[PDB]
């Protein structure tokens, strides 16, 4: 859940 | 008019965008590499935003979005180079700025890679390839990743349905002379795969050796 | 009744071939690896002649003929082991007398490799890949196998064409409820094209070890 | 040409 991927993906 | 999907996905189609290798730095293989790993992180960003212009794609659970991305990032980013090289000979435009000929490839220790690169290259030449199948395909390429950690693979199939079915009537359309031309192009699909693979453990290996750079989203989709 | 080349390469199809393991050689991952390797040295030679009943294929120079299978026999050779699992559960049939499951795979060191061809069955049980399907596929492999070397360009084209064709007449014919079988069909090559580079990077490696004895045509295709 | 892949094509 540190992830930029997963951080990005859920960014609006 | 053609398949609203591909129109769709024209109109998601991200801006292109500036390699900008630093003019201060001598050139090298290691300022080559810096410039190609910096330029891939910057799209890959492009690329995530772009996904969830995909009808369905942000219905997945953020677990199979992720693993579908984690699996055809680097068939996305060649997929882009083999777009912007139709219109030249032998030489891969990673850039408006960043145009590698075979002498550049050889500098960077890239001649293999870049070779396949060129292969898919003159394949999609013969074919005429047009920026409505360019766009499927990437499409394709995303939800036919074949990730091992897929949790909805019924989900999954229906996204490859709908846009293997987007990519058939765009054909059925468009290219009557041909009833086989959609068929043909998901027959190109496995050399993507093949030069995607080459590409990453090229690129994991040059992130073992230590000298090059790389930014965290471009290491996390290597590490992936 | 249903298409002429799919009722040609049933007929072409080669007779099962036992690995025989030796059974006075205590079981080692140099036991494992040895068979398979002698294995695949002996449906190498069967694939060869198979080939040759594939229309056209004889008529390329034999330098095209040698291109295909030195690009595409590690495909051909997954794809059999793949159609001879489908009715087991995560355990790949090499050979009747030679079924290997996770523990198995573990003992050869052969876990990753065995776990990419099992979901290449997985993939082909949920479409219930038929055997008119099978072999239609494994000669498309073989057209379709993307060699650097290739002389007549348009004549594999044409031998990709025919056998596409072959697969969309099946399938047209056999499979009118998913008018897009054909094209999901093509869909599952990518894994095929994946799953081949990794085997032949893996027997490669162990070719370069020197522990595990390996016979003529076998290497000429590694070596490839 | 001393190819066994090429002895076996030739091969009639
Ligand atoms: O093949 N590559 O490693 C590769 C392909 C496309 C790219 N676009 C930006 C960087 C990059 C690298
Ligand atoms: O994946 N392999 O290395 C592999 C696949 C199929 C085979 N059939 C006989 C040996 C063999 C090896």
């Amino acid at each position: 859940n540190n992830s930029l991927l997963l951080h990005l993906l859920k960014s609006q | 008019p053609y398949n609203k999907i591909v129109s769709h996905l024209l109109v998601a189609e991200p801006e292109k965008i500036y390699a900008m290798p630093d003019p201060t730095v001598p050139d090298s293989d290691i300022k080559a590499l810096t410039t190609l790993c910096d330029l891939a992180d910057r799209e890959l960003v492009v690329i995530i935003g772009w996904a969830k212009h995909i009808p369905g794609f942000s219905t997945l659970s953020l677990a199979d979005q992720m693993s579908l991305l984690q699996s055809a990032w680097m068939e996305i980013l060649i997929l882009g180079v083999v777009y912007r090289s139709l219109s030249f000979e032998d030489e891969l435009v990673y850039a408006d700025d960043y145009i590698m000929d075979e002498d550049q490839s050889k500098l960077a220790g890239l001649l293999d890679l870049n070779n396949a690169i060129l292969q898919l290259v003159k394949k999609y030449k013969s074919m005429k390839l047009e920026k409505e199948e360019f766009v499927t395909l990437k499409a394709i390429a995303l939800a036919n990743s074949d990730s091992m950690h897929i949790e909805d693979v019924e989900a999954v199939q229906k996204l490859q349905d709908v846009l293997h079915e987007a990519l058939q009537d765009y054909e059925a359309g468009q290219h009557m002379e041909d009833p086989r031309r959609a068929g043909k192009m998901l027959m190109t699909l496995p050399l993507l795969r093949q030069t995607s693979t080459k590409a990453v453990q090229h690129f994991y290996n040059i992130k073992l050796e230590g000298k090059v750079p790389m930014h965290k989203l471009f290491l996390e989709m290597l590490e992936a």
